């Protein structure tokens, strides 16, 4: 609830990211779209893929309870008898950093047009073999022209804040990051603690993107683009369909508040940027924005997309 | 397998997050980010 809009914004990011590359794939394929949702969680993206009209989805995760729960949502969606088409689906419990997915698929010859890895990649960089294995499961069975898309913390921003901090910790009322040590950052196994009041409290690993870029070349992948969350937003909101969606998903908080409602943050200067903004020649009100606290926590992330060469 | 790739990467990215890391140094020049603002939210 304190994090209500933080969630919606992140969901909007995935919607637009997924949306963009669904349109690209369909521009090339003109047939049944197959997608791998790697580290699917409890199925937060099930609805997104349903809206995207894909034909088959494969949901996989290390947490067996999550996967089945993901399966349960999907069953509930398909079992709600209406007119909407839904993808056929497949659910696999598996460590995608130590296990080969191709041996687990129903179809041994399975290929994908898109692998979607949202907020998962950095767990694989515990070691080289695990990182290579996840990259392999994500990219090797991609159809030529297919994509590897996802979201993961920006190590540049992480190290920036770490080294600027007085200690080995940094964060606020909403998130916390704790490195064991600064100055030393191994290519693999660079461990930090991550706590996001409302979503995670789970050790993560530093992902040096030039490294991920290099490792991905192993499976004939070229970089499509890599963007900070602000950059991706600044591009995507330039499209009114994306902007209307931003509102419908309530991905920003209305500002200023109604006399009868409340801002989400009680923190004293959490909305200074918004206040300063409407101190210029008049703004059309109300504003949509995010608390400074929430933005600090989510601006840490970047978006990436790789393409499978021909 | 691992024996070749890791030391290979260790050399390729030894400047990692240092003064010789041109990408990172460029990233440090970036102004602190302000949160998205949208007008006419209604
Ligand atoms: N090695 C691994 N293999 C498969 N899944 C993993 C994994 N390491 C972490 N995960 C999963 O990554 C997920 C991080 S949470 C993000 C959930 C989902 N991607 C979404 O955006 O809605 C967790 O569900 C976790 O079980």
């Amino acid at each position: 609830s304190r994090i209500f809009y933080l969630r919606n914004f992140n969901n909007w990011m995935k919607s637009v990211l997924i949306g963009e590359f669904l349109e690209k794939v369909r521009q090339k394929k003109k047939r049944d779209i197959t997608v791998l949702d790697l580290g699917c969680g409890k199925g937060g993206d099930l609805l997104k893929w349903k809206k995207g009209r894909i034909n088959k989805l494969v949901c996989t995760d290390i947490a067996d309870v999550s996967v089945k729960q993901c399966q349960q949502r999907y069953e509930d969606m398909k079992n709600r008898r209406d007119s909407e088409y839904i993808f056929s689906a497949e659910f696999i419990t598996a460590d995608s950093s130590k296990e080969l997915l191709i041996d687990k698929f129903r179809d041994p010859q399975m290929c994908f047009d898109i692998c979607s890895c949202q907020f998962v990649c950095h767990y694989s960089f515990e070691s080289y073999e695990q990182a290579d294995m996840m990259l392999r499961n994500a990219c090797e069975r991609l159809s030529p022209g297919g994509y590897f898309i996802g979201t993961t913390p920006n190590s540049f921003e992480l190290i920036r804040r770490l080294e600027a901090s007085e200690t080995e910790s940094f964060g606020n009322e909403i998130y916390t990051v704790k490195f064991q040590k600064k100055g030393d950052y191994p290519l693999f196994g660079c461990k930090y603690d991550f706590n996001l009041e409302g979503v995670v409290d789970v050790p993560e690993f530093l992902v040096y993107f030039p490294l991920l870029n290099e490792m991905a070349k192993k499976y004939n992948m070229k970089l499509v683009y890599k963007k900070t969350f602000l950059e991706f937003y600044e591009e995507k909101i330039k499209n009114n369909e994306n902007k209307m969606l931003l509102k419908r998903m309530q991905a920003l908080e209305p500002y200023p508040a109604n006399e009868s409602s409340k801002l989400v943050s009680e923190k004293v200067d959490d909305y200074e940027h918004a206040a300063k903004y409407m101190k210029n020649s008049q703004v059309r009100l109300p504003l949509g924005t995010l608390s400074k606290s929430e933005w600090e926590a989510t601006s840490i992330y970047l978006v990436f997309a790789f393409e499978k060469q021909q | 397998d691992t024996a070749e790739a890791v030391p290979k990467f260790e050399e390729m990215f030894a400047s990692r997050f240092t003064e010789n890391d041109k990408e990172y140094q460029e990233y440090l020049k970036r102004p602190p980010e302000s949160p998205p603002i949208v007008e006419e939210w209604n």
